[PDB]
């Protein structure tokens, strides 16, 4: 007998994100097994923990040419109580913007977990210097000052025989989770800054060329995860 | 705390590495490619057929050439231009001119995400109808085929052989949709995201694979020739990766800072 | 362990700077299996063929850019003799099979030294058609003398200028935007690589297997491995330091499978 | 598992419903490594 | 939402989101387009066949496609960064220029209601839709005030 | 084979209050759990059983502004044989509009159980009286003598150490519920009515403030029950 | 056991008409779990903010209506020092940390005698904007000083002037009629709460826990509890009695957890 | 339980038809005590 | 070992050139009782106290001679805020405490390379008022 049966009101409704089968049509298709293929990629965060690197304009005021944005940060000789690179920590600014990091996880809503910045000092193995890498929460008004970067979150890398310093941003939220978009630069999305201070002048023996230059790194943490896939931006089709 | 990046190597550290803190527990697993493909997006805007096709030529397509373009779709991620494959994408920045304007197609989402270079899925293929309250039905042949391009007679009515075959015909009802899913149908392993090689030893253009894709569709009107009115209708073909796996880390489109 | 000198056949090649090798995606790419896609016997390994192979690059100078980079297809520069590569057996085999599957071991070598900076990336990437000018022929070794490092612009960055096919008089001429065959220059990282610093070592290590969209590839025609070399930090150094320091490297194959025996490859 | 949600029942078998390959004869992995 | 006003009662609220669209015009054919919290719309068109087809038919997020005449019905998570969502609120979700008692992410996204058509294709008559909304799984905490009754 | 079915006649008909799940479309979605999140109200009459206060007008006959309702009934020194206050037992009525008993019940169709009304005494620790509270089933006529609130349900309320006495109007009804809201004033919906009287006169030691005001609570018993809930007035946001 | 003299760190206060501590919504709102977004090490509690904080009210007076109030938000007034509530060290951690999270217990003490007639409810309210202006300001202690009581009328019951977004010179601006913040001033019982009857008692006693919308909060925004002192019934004495008794309220914090540490606060 | 009658049978896995909060690592309660 | 990152709350610091600690004159200045002499409940560490602090001195020259000197009080530079040594919750906790017991742990840091030559003593030197 023909089973009694009560169509809901949402029938024929095709929706793109149904967590369901549909009906094969061509059947019965063996495809060629893929045994000699290795590099299998399982989860994209595996590329997101890949350091990539960042962007920042190159130098201040005259550039001939806008376009010239760089991997790196170029050290002057130069002493003032500024930082030599500040950022904020949003996943939608420039600076991340080429990174891995940056482009998985626009593609989603939201992020939890840390964000890894790593530091690569390009520069003669005969010079010496210390930086000061300092992580600050969000404050009404962003921390220029060295005494300023001091009381934050922050750790001394120092000049040697290893080139390189792995700097862990702390996840530091009011929410389990934070908006990867600053739509209204909330305290959700915006999670304060990362600046680079220079604890003492970099020192050369003389023939040394001026102004090594620090190349940076962004990398997502072993803990970090992202959440809610959304609506990708065509516009690098244009 | 102190690496060398120069190792190619970094282990991924956490808070606790050098200050006092803890991991932060996991609580999403979005990124799964199995996940992430897994759902329905906008591939390409066809023409209905209402007559027995001539397929379009091979490049370069010469004057005076009588062929049906705009009416094929193929299921590839990878761009297209007049129905078949391309390396570049093309688009028309400006309407005067003369000549033929050609269809060209992306799945800008999976390239927003692809970050690899070999993909493998099942399709699940949705066709959706632009005009409302629509008769069609939709035709496909798999990779490596080609279009039955003729009529055959009945009681005087002129009916085409893309209505049969032993391949996939799919009738939607007045107003309906259709809906199926696809399997690996390619001679080759897997689908390159992007490709280095040639597919012929003489004249081929470096980069344009040959059968990267799920096979071709096209939506045509289930009545005979002699049917026709010069209204022309449209179809949006949805496409969605069943089972999708991936190989082989790769880069990210670039994205323009101005 | 900075000293590592590695053998293989006849050819042994040594560095006092070793950073370890880069093993990648796989813990062996040595490690495989005959190509189940061909039923005929593969002509596999041989003593004469178990070598390393070193050609050189143009010099790198204080005047290339930033992402400045070349492009060594393999095994594309084996039969071009690109830099010199002159592959011995190992050509003489690749033009008398139809397919041909291997990895490779890579070696860059550049000589640096204290009082210089810079930084180049050497990366494996896969896959790229770098070698090919964009009227879709590749390029000869006059224009790869001529240029003398491929300067990164908004072509190369977008993929605009990528081999393509021409649509003819019957068709509007498109504006060509964009094509999968970019390179995100800042993202060179997520492959097989490392960082010739000049601060801490003078040559790297990177070991790829077999990769392809095949198990097996032809042997004229595939560019599966590109070892690409790319500025990250510009030279700088004091009058009276070297100028113009040179960049070689060395290149064996890891584990090949030879099918369809056939005469020396002639072009039509 | 993938975006898949009705687990309990499958009319179709696996061979119609997907592909499978020919025979011949979380915790994540490392994509680099250093000797 | 009255009903929900009217016995709140309580100050923070979570639950599951059943949304059920019907048009209020007779035997239209429209689709439903969602967005989660933090999102927004993609606001922009391409082209196929000179025909001006927009991105919001198309993306990760749910879209919905009802029959001719017929109805939309699907259940939503809360997709909230927030653990609840707040009845009401004393904070202020920004350190400056905020409004206080104005939450920032206490919703379960975004609903729109679109024609399956090119831009080529328009009207003047304007065409309507409803929103019914169902609270799956609720509960609720911090017991407080229902609203004031007038006497007159 | 396709399985034989027979659509019922109600086929895709829109029920708002159906009680069965639909389809998910953005399921495998985990939200951040609630461990630390104290106060759980499992059931609303959780809330009905906390008092809260009625509202009656303050003085008569002139007052400033008839918007002066007031939570209290003050107590004259004047001795006349009606009562103090009297309200019916209908929580439709006014004096339950605003407490979280007539608020809550107003958007249920029946009730069932007791109510508790609490009285508070806030005068002076000095003044000494009694009070008769008595609660009238329905009449053709309400009671307003103290005689005829002395043959009714009654209990008198001592002034003294403890300041407060809860009186539980009694359940007595004919049918099993009773309706909220009395449309035509019928023995279902109106449950007679709830008097004060004076017994004895408050005593007052000289230097005392005149006229101390007893303070009203309402309040469900715990055997009070709610059912059939019914469409919320939204009077209040115009 | 109407003496209770309770102690915490240096500071102990005392009562002698204690009508116990209303525990409300758990049983101890002192047990309590490290927040479990935040993965650096919180700040915990030490003894020198494990006490006690005193603070003034605005006199209680015959002229005050009945249901007007006076709101202490919290930690609002620690940051704002209403009513002479220095914090120390408290309001220097909290100044000093991005996040923060604690529960309350709170004490008013208002000293009547017998003579006087008159009720004061004390509630601890989630969430309030009562501290705040109808233009979206916070009050000052100047306009706290001028009011002397909040007078409650139609605005305050519906909600109709609490802070709000204009909409702007585009659209049409809309006729105000309704908010969720409004007090029912009849329904104010329902929160933890006690009564301060002039019969029975000179001092109430309320402890409350953390809640909010996250498991903790930003240190500088958070109202998630606000002291609120409404007049139930009024003042009244006859002449030669104390006139204008004077309300002081004891504010101690529970299990704090602070996070984010940085420098001290500047607004924009 | 809920408004829910169609008990029997679910054909959506419990993580699809509904969120469940992640792992960090009748008779009424009165909401107020006195001490 | 010459490479040591010393980590304390959230705030790591690192150097490649590291001679090791020198502890005096316990084998751990951290191994300590409560203070004797007070019956109060002592205010002890916590994450936010538990970390370092950075400062900068003058510039060393070729026209300073030997011997001369640059002194840091301690806990008087976070008082005083010398050399932009801010102290946070130190310094609030400081200045609302009567009594205070610490050790100290420093490191001085100095930007060196070849073709250089001097020698700087750096020393924690009880007790001064040479500030």
């Amino acid at each position: 007998g023909p089973i009694p049966t009560a169509p809901r009101e949402n029938s024929l409704m095709f929706l793109s994100t149904l967590p369901d089968d549909t009906v094969p049509a061509y059947g019965n298709v063996r495809t060629p097994p893929v045994n000699y293929l290795p590099g299998e990629i399982t989860d994209l965060l595996q590329l997101a923990r890949i350091p990539t690197l960042m962007a920042f304009e190159r130098v201040p005021e005259p550039v001939p040419a806008s376009d010239t944005y760089v991997p790196y940060v170029a050290v002057p000789t130069q002493f003032d109580d500024r930082p030599l690179i500040s950022f904020p920590i949003t996943l939608s600014d420039p600076v991340y913007q080429n990174t891995l990091v940056g482009a998985i996880s626009s593609n989603f809503a939201n992020y939890r977990g840390c964000i890894q910045i790593t530091l690569t000092f390009c520069g003669p193995m005969m010079a010496r210097g210390k930086f000061l890498l300092s992580y600050s929460p969000p404050n009404g008004t962003q921390p220029q000052t060295l005494s300023e970067a001091m009381q934050c979150t922050y750790s001394i890398w120092d000049i040697g025989l290893n080139s390189s310093w792995t700097f862990v941003v702390p996840y530091i939220s009011p929410s389990d989770y934070r908006e990867t978009r600053a739509i209204t630069n909330s305290v959700y999305s915006a999670d304060g800054w990362f600046s680079l201070h220079k604890l003492t002048k970099i020192t050369l023996p003389p023939d040394c060329p001026q102004s090594p230059c620090i190349l940076f790194f962004a990398s997502a943490g072993e803990d970090y995860t992202l959440r809610l896939p959304v609506d990708c931006n065509p516009s690098y089709v244009f | 705390s102190t690496d060398n990046a120069e190792t190619g190597v970094i282990e991924a550290g956490n808070t606790d590495t050098d200050f006092s803190g803890e991991l932060a527990a996991p609580g999403s697993n979005h990124t799964n490619v199995k996940f992430l493909f897994d759902r329905s997006r906008l591939l390409n805007v066809i023409k209905v057929l209402e007559k027995d096709a001539v397929f379009p030529r091979p490049f370069p397509t010469q004057e005076g050439a009588q062929q049906d373009d705009g009416y094929f779709c193929l299921l590839t991620p990878r761009p297209t231009v007049a129905s078949r494959p391309a390396t570049r994408f093309g688009l028309y920045a400006n309407p005067s001119g003369s000549g033929v304007l050609a269809n060209t197609s992306l799945d800008f989402n999976f390239y927003s995400l692809a970050c690899f270079t070999y993909f493998r899925s099942d399709l699940e293929v949705t066709v959706v109808s632009l005009e409302p309250d629509l008769e069609f039905a939709v035709g496909w042949f798999p990779s490596g085929s080609e279009y039955q391009a003729s009529s055959f007679v009945y009681d005087q009515l002129h009916v085409p052989f893309h209505f049969t075959g032993r391949t996939p015909r799919a009738f939607a009802s007045k107003g309906g949709k259709v809906s199926f899913v696809l399997p690996w149908n390619s001679v080759s392993s897997v689908l390159p995201v992007r490709w280095g090689g040639a597919s012929k030893l003489s004249s081929a253009t470096r980069g344009l694979p040959a059968h990267a894709d799920w096979g071709t569709i096209y939506a045509f009107v289930p009545r005979p020739n002699e049917k026709k009115s010069t209204a022309v209708k449209h179809v949006a073909v949805y496409i969605r990766y069943k089972n999708a796996r991936a190989w082989c880390p790769s880069m990210l489109p670039f994205r323009s800072y101005k | 362990d900075r000293v590592t000198t590695q053998t293989a056949g006849n050819t042994a090649i040594n560095t006092q700077s070793s950073l370890g090798v880069l093993c990648a995606y796989v813990e062996d790419p040595t490690k495989s299996d005959p190509p189940s896609s061909s039923t005929d016997q593969p002509t596999t390994t041989f003593t004469a063929i178990d070598r390393w192979y070193t050609g050189r690059l143009n010099s790198w100078t204080k005047a290339v850019k930033t992402f400045s980079f070349q492009a060594v297809p393999l095994p594309g520069a084996f039969l071009s003799r690109q830099g010199g590569l002159n592959g011995g057996a190992f050509t003489a085999t690749l033009h008398r099979h139809f397919l041909m599957k291997c990895g490779w071991q890579v070696q860059v070598q550049c000589n640096l030294t204290q009082f210089h900076q810079g930084a180049l990336l050497v990366a494996m990437v896969p896959e790229t058609t770098l070698d090919v000018k964009p009227d879709g022929k590749a390029k000869s070794l006059q224009e790869l003398n001529e240029e003398q490092w491929v300067e990164m612009s908004d072509d190369y960055r977008t993929g605009k200028n990528m081999p393509f096919q021409s649509l003819g008089t019957y068709y509007r001429p498109p504006n060509w935007t964009w094509g999968p065959n970019f390179i995100n220059p800042y993202q060179v990282t997520v492959f097989p690589h490392q960082i010739l610093n000049a601060r801490t070592s003078t040559s790297v290590d990177v070991n790829v297997p077999y990769i392809g969209e095949t198990p097996t590839q032809s042997s004229e025609t595939q560019n599966s491995w590109t070892l690409l070399v790319m500025v990250l930090v510009p030279l700088d150094y004091k009058e009276g330091a070297t100028t113009d320091p040179e960049i070689t490297f060395s290149v064996r194959p890891t584990s090949p499978y030879f099918n369809g025996l056939r005469n020396r490859y002639t072009a039509g | 598992r993938g975006n898949n949600g009705n687990m309990t029942f499958n009319y179709y078998a696996n061979t119609y419903q997907n592909s499978v390959d020919f025979s011949t004869s979380g915790i994540l992995n490392p994509l680099g490594y250093l000797k």
